[PDB]
């Protein structure tokens, strides 16, 4: 959408702990 | 967190959310992930989603994307993490994420995009004013608060 929030939602989606 | 950072983080919660059903499963990640030539076992899966579903009944709805996405003190990845995620971006390897790439991978997420959504995509990273997203240009704009 903003490739800001794509990059933080998938970043911090990733995140496994 | 202004009215339009919380619809944009809408937007967002819509890729992953697939069917549209106000939760994103460790099926949806699962095929978010591999449209992004990855490849988590289902384990990885269920980690990911423990991590932000708060409420502990096995899916994110959009309360605890909300809160993933408003919510984070610096401390951030190896720059392996990062190159990781520049490679998902820049298909041809050669150190740019062009326009056409970043289409490349909307499209594969579903989205349908159009060349000015595109270019005003490159234009909120790119920072020398090139065109592209060299990987210096990629890091701030996963590095920075
Ligand atoms: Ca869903
Ligand atoms: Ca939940
Ligand atoms: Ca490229
Ligand atoms: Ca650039």
């Amino acid at each position: 959408a903003t490739l800001d929030a794509l990059l933080a939602a998938l970043r911090r989606i990733q995140r496994a702990d | 967190l202004t009215e339009e950072q919380i619809a944009e983080f809408k937007e967002a919660f819509s890729l992953f959310d697939k069917d549209g059903d106000g939760t994103i499963t460790t099926k949806e990640l699962g095929t978010v992930m591999r449209s992004l030539g990855q490849n988590p076992t289902e384990a990885e899966l269920q980690d990911m989603i423990n991590e932000v579903d708060a409420d502990g009944n096995g899916t994110i709805d959009f309360p605890e994307f909300l809160t993933m996405m408003a919510r984070k003190m610096k401390d951030t990845d190896s720059e392996e993490e990062i190159r990781e995620a520049f490679r998902v971006f820049d298909k041809d390897g050669n150190g740019y994420i062009s326009a056409a790439e970043l289409r490349h991978v909307m499209t594969n997420l579903g989205e349908k995009l159009t060349d000015e959504e595109v270019d005003e995509m490159i234009r909120e990273a790119d920072i020398d004013g090139d065109g592209q997203v060299n990987y210096e240009e990629f890091v701030q704009m996963m590095t920075a608060k």
